[PDB]
């Protein structure tokens, strides 16, 4: 006799992400050598950590400029990978293809004023549950860092992952009126002749930043 | 030529087949085609009844054709083997039903060293006819060239071949000797006016089986 | 490697299942990310 | 290098002669057994079909390479689309045997029947040309025959192929300086 | 119970080049012996290396003849396996069944003039990117070899494989006006009473010549 | 999950000579003992070698009788398993079910005349390619044996297998006018008062006789 | 034995696949053929 | 050998899958190609 088998209902259809391979039809093909080619990347997050890309501010520019008002807010935006401010970054470009993330996101601030322009800035992370602070004094009670200008033109700060759940969504739901992950608040404490000077801002993935659950969600 | 004035040196070759010898002073060597020895001569198809007939292994001769200046590239002369033989080898074909043998072939085209042009001589299995384009690939077969500035003799040695271990020569000819004009003969002022092409051939390792009745 | 998850050996030889790579005579971004400065550039207080 | 051109001894120079370097080659695709081992379609007769590799058209890859050899040997696989049951008989069988189903007969099973068959000729090898009638090949040069109510497609596949004594293999004769054709390429 | 299996969609159809074998139906067949048959070949390139075959020149002849002009070009042709000059060779006959090649192709030149005819020839390989040379002086700057007549009637020269990619196509595309692999240029430097004498030309595969990717492309 | 399989097209149909076995349905059946039953045969050729059977001559008899003419031919027939003379033999009955054979066939001749009848006979094998001999003198040049009568009434002779191919066909084609395997020629050299006496003839398989390639070719 | 050619073990026990033979308490034609006289009965010359 | 690429053993015996070769009592073109002269015939300078 021969081996009996049960051809099972519910199994066998083609699945677009299945974990098996097709049967081959054309063998013994040897490829031209490509060992040691430059610039290889094997994990997209290595690129996201190593190459910070620009934020986008009002007017379509990657910087905020010194203000000469009583208003000390340089920028305030939703801590969301779907935020307009993050929309031209490599981080947001990658995040749209996953449904959840966890971990640290780093912001970099580079001063580009002349040698005789000085300034002192403050970045603060405001968690959800209360309206974001409008002044450096109210924001002082949040996790925050202050820095001034000098020989080193760049300052980098880690926005911490704080949430009730272990992961948060990369996308933003139409029902959520206020950002579920809080806000990033950038203030100018004061400046000395830095009127009109630009502070360029970039973002990169932190050491424990993680994206999970691939998803193809664009219609165009 | 790889040797040393007139036709010479290690270009002198003497071939002996039985009580017949042939010597040339402008040898370019011998081409062995497909093998340097015969495959098995005693298989199941003759039931151990085959025998060798050494008396047939000797040179016989025929004229092939006269190479003239008007012959152009592709002009060929074909000689199917075995051919008519009025000596001992020929009588074997009338005395035994099955036979096999290889061939030791010498083709000469004697003009002088002031002639130009070139002949290709080849031994081709199972060849009744060939197309013009195929002639460009005649070198796939055991061959040698005859180029007047270098030599007057071509020598090719081939074993018996065939779908059958022994043959019935009255109905099948396994080998065809072909001589083809590659570059036309030139005479100029001192060359020979034409070149007659001759073959000196010896059957080798002649085996026969299946004796026939006499006509008596 | 990749999105494959069978525990049993492929029925077909590697020579047929995929093209074969050759060598003549290396993850740049992984090295670049690993090399990142993670310290503090001046003096730290408290 | 120079050499005596009259001799058939092969001469194979290399780029090292002028300072180059010979590379490594991988010739698996020109291995005879590998290249002949693939199906090729022939146009079938309605019912009785003699299995004869000379039916493979001479311009096809298999047909041209087969004709580039004088003698050959191989086992065979055939794939056949047919109505009714398919019967095969070996080399030497009376044609009437094709109607008796004790001879290997494959009952119809959609969409086609594929079979492995052994070489069955009485000769040690077969030939693509035979200088008997000096076209026609002896009747014994075949792999048997098949028959079904209707045979609509027939493919041959040579297995364990062996070839002896190479013969001419010709490309297309072009009219212009180079034979040009449309090669597959990403669209407009 | 019995072993359950998933009969998978997308697998199982007959493939003309599949790597598996059919089920047998007629066993125990022993073949007549065929060991030691003469003339076996197991790789088509062994034949291509060992048996050079003739090139084809204007007029349908396998040779070029000495010229008595100021024009010293004996032949110039596209270095292509689809070239008319190579069209009757075993190499071209084989190449039409593969899409790519790499490596060395050898050309052989055999002088057939009488003892009192002498000549000096030059072969050069001109790469793509500039028009091929029309004179031996311009061609001298290319890779080339010169030789004269004497006791040995044959000279053999290797055409090198030089290309941007590791493989080149055996076929020639209708869009490529100038040959992508360059040209072979054969010149007569000079001759002494060799008017009308023929130089026969043949081609064979070199040691590293390689054909890959079988293809059946003829319609007839 | 479960084991995935490719149900392959072109495989699985019933084949009348397939090498596999059916599934069983009724087990544990023990047979009555049959060990040591007499007369077993396991290969049909053992029977063909050991049991010679009768040839058939003109008139439907298994013998030829002494002639008193100048004509010394007792019988001449095609060396074919399809010959009328062999048509009632076990050898021919077996051969019709195979397409090819090779090897030795033995003929046996038994004299049945009285004690005072003496004779001398000759058997010769004439190969294809020339017409068969009509006289003992012409046949002497073939492989042959002569024998006379005496105490032992039987003489046996092996017809050798001689052919271009390693196997010959058991059947005879409608296109073959003259027998492709030659002829068996039986002559009477002379006799002494054996007028009318019968020489009985039988045939058996020789030691290396072999039949191969089963075939079912009868329509009735 | 017979016209069977699978290399792998039958899925069913022998007790089910075939009837089972029993013994109580041998190829005659093979012995008969082997016993055949193949010599020469008298004296041989040359 | 050939265009075959399964790693697992054929289910049928060799005796059934293919015809069986026999021997009585060798790649000519491979030897011929290997024997090719690849040197230089006279003296070499520079």
């Amino acid at each position: 006799g021969i081996f009996p088998v049960a051809c099972s209902d519910g199994y066998g259809g083609l699945v677009t992400t299945d974990p098996k391979t097709a049967d081959p039809v054309y063998g013994k093909v040897f490829n031209p050598p490509r060992n040691q080619l430059p610039g290889r990347f094997t994990n997209l997050l290595d690129v996201a950590e190593a190459c910070p890309t620009f934020l986008r501010f009002e007017g379509g520019v990657p910087y905020v400029t010194t203000k000469t008002d009583s208003d000390r807010v340089l920028a305030q935006f939703d801590m969301s990978l779907a935020a307009k401010h993050m929309s031209n970054t490599f981080l947001a470009g990658l995040a749209q293809y996953y449904t959840q993330y966890s971990g640290t996101i780093n912001l970099h601030f580079m001063f580009t004023g002349p040698t005789d322009a000085k300034a002192r800035y403050m970045v603060a992370y405001a968690p959800p549950g209360m309206e974001p602070p409008k002044t450096p004094e109210a924001a002082a009670h949040c996790i925050h860092a202050e820095w001034d200008t000098g020989l080193n033109s760049k300052f980098t700060f880690s926005i911490p992952y704080l949430s009730a759940a272990d992961y948060t969504y990369t996308a933003s739901d139409v029902a959520e009126t206020t950002n579920v992950q809080g806000w990033v608040c950038l203030f100018q404490i004061t400046h000395g002749k830095a009127d009109g000077d630009a502070l360029v801002v970039l973002a990169s993935a932190g050491k424990d930043f993680e994206l999970r659950l691939p998803v193809d969600a664009r219609a165009e | 030529d790889k040797k040393t004035t007139t036709l010479l040196e290690d270009r002198i070759l003497t071939t002996r087949n039985g009580h017949t010898t042939s010597t040339t002073q402008s040898s370019v060597g011998v081409t062995y085609g497909y093998a340097t020895a015969e495959d098995f001569v005693s298989g199941p198809n003759t039931s151990g009844l085959e025998t060798r007939v050494v008396q047939a292994e000797r040179f016989f001769k025929t004229h092939l054709f006269d190479w003239v200046t008007s012959d152009s590239f592709g002009r060929c002369h074909l000689l199917e083997l075995p051919t008519d033989h009025k000596g001992v080898y020929g009588s074997l074909t009338d005395s035994y039903a099955y036979m096999r043998n290889g061939w030791d072939v010498e083709v000469t085209a004697v003009g002088n060293q002031f002639n130009g042009g070139c002949l290709l001589v080849a031994m081709v299995p199972e060849l009744c006819s060939i197309q013009k384009r195929e002639l460009y690939q005649l070198t796939l077969f055991p061959h040698q060239f005859i180029n007047p500035r270098t030599n007057m003799t071509a020598h090719i040695t081939v074993p018996f071949v065939g779908v059958n271990r022994y043959d019935q020569y009255k109905v099948h000819k396994p080998w065809t000797l072909v001589v083809m004009v590659v570059a036309p003969l030139t005479v100029n002022t001192e060359g020979a006016p034409q070149i007659k092409v001759y073959a000196n051939i010896a059957p080798t390792n002649v085996h026969v089986a299946g004796e026939f009745p006499s006509k008596e | 490697s990749g999105n494959t998850g069978s525990i049993i050996n492929n029925y077909y030889m590697q020579q047929y299942q995929n093209s074969m790579d050759t060598q003549l005579g290396n993850d740049w971004f992984s090295k670049l990310a690993s090399s990142a400065f993670s310290g503090l550039f001046g003096a730290l207080l408290a | 290098t120079t050499s005596a051109g009259e001799s058939a001894d092969p001469v194979t120079t290399t780029v090292e002669n002028y300072g180059g370097e010979t590379q490594i080659q991988r010739r698996q695709h020109t291995d005879v057994s590998f290249i002949m081992d693939r199906f090729v379609k022939v146009t079938p007769q309605n019912q009785i079909n003699i299995l004869d590799l000379m039916q493979v058209p001479s311009h096809t890859l298999v047909g041209a390479l087969l004709r580039a050899s004088t003698y050959y040997f191989s086992d065979l696989e055939i794939a056949v689309k047919h109505e009714g049951d398919l019967t095969w008989v070996p080399n030497g069988a009376p044609e009437k045997a094709l109607d008796n189903t004790t001879n290997p007969t494959a009952y119809h099973k959609a969409p086609l029947t594929r079979l492995a068959l052994p070489y069955t000729a009485p000769h040690r090898v077969l030939a693509t040309v035979y200088n008997g009638e000096c076209r026609t090949l002896p009747t014994s040069f075949n792999y048997g025959a098949i028959k079904a109510t209707r045979v609509t497609e027939l493919l041959y596949r040579m297995k364990r192929a062996e070839t002896y004594c190479p013969r001419p293999l010709l490309a297309i004769h072009p009219t212009e300086a180079r034979h040009k054709q449309k090669i597959v390429a990403p669209v407009k």
